[PDB]
């Protein structure tokens, strides 16, 4: 559920040209979309749809880089 | 105590506000002489624009520096209703209350940094050349960060070269400036080192932009032990924006990708700040090849 | 509007009328004009320069609300905490008007260049005889936006002060009246003198104005830009009595509250009337003019 | 004579031109007058000499 949930937040501060519904899991998000400003909105979008604050050592482009790592983040915090 | 401080006697009077000084003789003579060394290292084919102290308020919100810098923006106001409004907001002052109360915005804000008006103009001129496009850029810049610090002002002085175009004009350039620069300040007698460093972006949407640009190299800062060697003052700095301000306006490169900008920095007055920390307040007493180099 | 065609090699828009971009071509001019003016600087003279912010309390106690309040820009920013700043950039990203959550600094644009002097010469104590003499420069700003080329909202101005007796400062309005004239002459301009008056604001300002130029406390030298029936000034001297002497607290050598006078240049209106009268190519401009300005 | 009394205490700001009504205090001077009557100088007779002293303000009224 917390990979759907991730998804639509993608959908909803992403800014993605193809749908999330045609990106994978481990597919790097910036490799095909994902820009900085809008990172930091899905970012904060992660951060709205559960309640959670990363800290700063994960607060950058690698914790962001997929759907994976961003599910993997979330959960090793 | 601040180890500038008593630089304070000889290069500057109080205007009654932290930040913002008047100008001896002394030291414009030596900001002066700066500008001419910098202009003096100039490329070939590089186009100088002077701009004022404001610049539109449309065109920076645009620039996405409220995203970034909210807190440092200063904007301009004014009175802009009746006759009888205003005068009313005057006498509410006579009589011990406050005018401000009937300002409203105007569409200027003073400008924060010299490079922002460079962009429109690029734009519109159509696609890049090959070889893309530099200019040297200057302004009176404004930040709202108020402090006693001589090397912390709230109105300073930026001199700026831009160039626009391709990812290899760009970071071709920006060696170029990095090594050039290093140059000039050993030619000044100057003690520094360059390091990474991030712009000072607000709020925790800001660490994550800062992490990612000190990560990426995009900002490399020349900085001078001022106040202390352990927190040196930055004085040049080298910056990267990769496609960032190319994609907010439009701008084209000569093989019609969205063109990339960076631009390198120079503090004037910092770097003025730091001439007098180094060399003292008589210039007589400056080390002849420091002397010879400026001109003096 | 005859300057309009001077526009494509002296500026470029900024996107706001009276805020431009300055060209080098136009830059050279301001520059050679700034050391035209310094090369003509009287003995005794001390030179400071303003940026282009000043004290708003400084600016309050000088009287500038009772006579200009339609014309100051005052610097407002975002003052508050992380959650109220993001909730005004917030209103931004959604359409809404970030503006309302602006509130006033500390600071204004300065409006002329010789404000910030006054408190600064008060501060010495007691005028020497003979009094005291600046030479003070500033960006300066007023709201007043226009398309007219010789009318900007952001402008150089560049001042003579004079702080001491009346007699002092008599003396000093004699001389800049003579040697404003002469450096224009020398820039082959033609130009007229005449007593005008200070654009107050208001029923009050229209008492002020009159009161000006009934007194002849303010001369201007008008230059034909736009036409010759409104001719636009491009130089000025300013006697203020003991005004701004009083509001400071400055004292003459005798004890009593000193005088000031300034006369006043503006950058930008005496590089567009060279550029008006002369054209916007300097190799074809007169042979008296180019050795004048160093060219 | 008895409202001009009055509104040079209040606005005047003195310790006329000889005391210490100032510019300033004037145009306070002849708002004033503004107020306590209901008229409006024309730009003509507001100037300096039309409140030169107490007699001069009252002619200038009637006027
Ligand atoms: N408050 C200031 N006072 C004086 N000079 C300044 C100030 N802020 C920046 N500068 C100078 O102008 C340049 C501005 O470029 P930049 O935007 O890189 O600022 P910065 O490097 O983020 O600074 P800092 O951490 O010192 O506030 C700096 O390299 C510095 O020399
Ligand atoms: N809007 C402006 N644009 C450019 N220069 C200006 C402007 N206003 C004033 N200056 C210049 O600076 C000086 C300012 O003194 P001053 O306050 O006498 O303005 P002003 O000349 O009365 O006004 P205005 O022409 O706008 O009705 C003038 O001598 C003029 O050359
Ligand atoms: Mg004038
Ligand atoms: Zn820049
Ligand atoms: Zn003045």
């Amino acid at each position: 559920h917390m990979n759907a949930t991730i998804r639509e937040i993608l959908a909803k501060f992403g800014q993605l040209p193809t749908p999330v519904d045609t990106i994978a899991d481990e597919a790097d998000l910036y490799a095909a979309g994902l820009s900085s400003f809008a990172s930091v909105q899905l970012m904060l979008g992660i951060e709205e749809a559960f309640d959670i604050e990363f800290p700063d050592n994960l607060l950058n482009r690698k914790s962001f880089a997929s759907i994976k790592a961003i599910e993997d983040t979330v959960k090793l915090i | 105590a601040d180890p500038l401080d008593h630089l304070a006697d000889k290069l500057f009077h109080s205007m009654g506000s932290d930040g913002v000084y008047a100008r001896t003789a002394l030291y414009e003579s030596i900001v002066e002489r700066l500008a001419a060394l910098i202009t003096s290292h100039r490329e070939a084919g590089t186009e100088a624009l002077r701009f004022p102290p404001v610049m539109s308020r449309a065109q920076l919100e645009k620039s996405g520096y409220l995203k970034s810098f909210p807190n440092l923006l200063g904007c301009v106001c004014g009175l802009h209703g009746t006759e009888r409004e205003i005068n009313a907001a005057v006498s509410r002052f006579d009589a011990g209350g406050d005018w401000t109360t009937s300002l409203s915005p105007a569409d200027l804000v003073l400008s924060p940094a010299a490079c922002y008006p460079v962009y429109p103009i690029a734009a519109s001129r159509g696609p890049l050349p090959k070889g893309g496009l530099r200019f040297d850029v200057a302004a009176d810049c404004f930040r709202r960060e108020p402090s006693k610090h001589l090397d912390r002002l709230q109105s300073f002085r930026m001199r700026e070269y831009v160039c626009i175009g391709t990812p290899d004009d760009v970071s071709d350039f920006r060696e170029r400036w990095m090594v050039r620069a290093q140059a000039i300040a050993r030619d000044l007698g100057l003690t520094f080192r360059v390091d990474y460093a991030s712009d000072p972006f607000f709020g925790r949407a800001g660490k994550m932009l800062a992490n990612n640009q000190r990560d990426q190299q995009l900002k490399f800062e020349l900085l001078i032990p001022l106040r202390s060697e352990e927190q040196p003052t930055a004085c040049m700095s080298f910056n990267y924006h990769r496609e960032h301000f190319g994609t907010t306006w439009g701008i084209q490169d000569a093989n019609g990708e969205p063109a990339h900008t960076g631009c390198v920095a120079f503090g004037m007055d910092r770097l003025a700040v730091a001439m007098f920390h180094t060399h003292g307040t008589d210039l007589s007493a400056w080390p002849a090849k420091v002397r010879d180099i400026l001109g003096l």
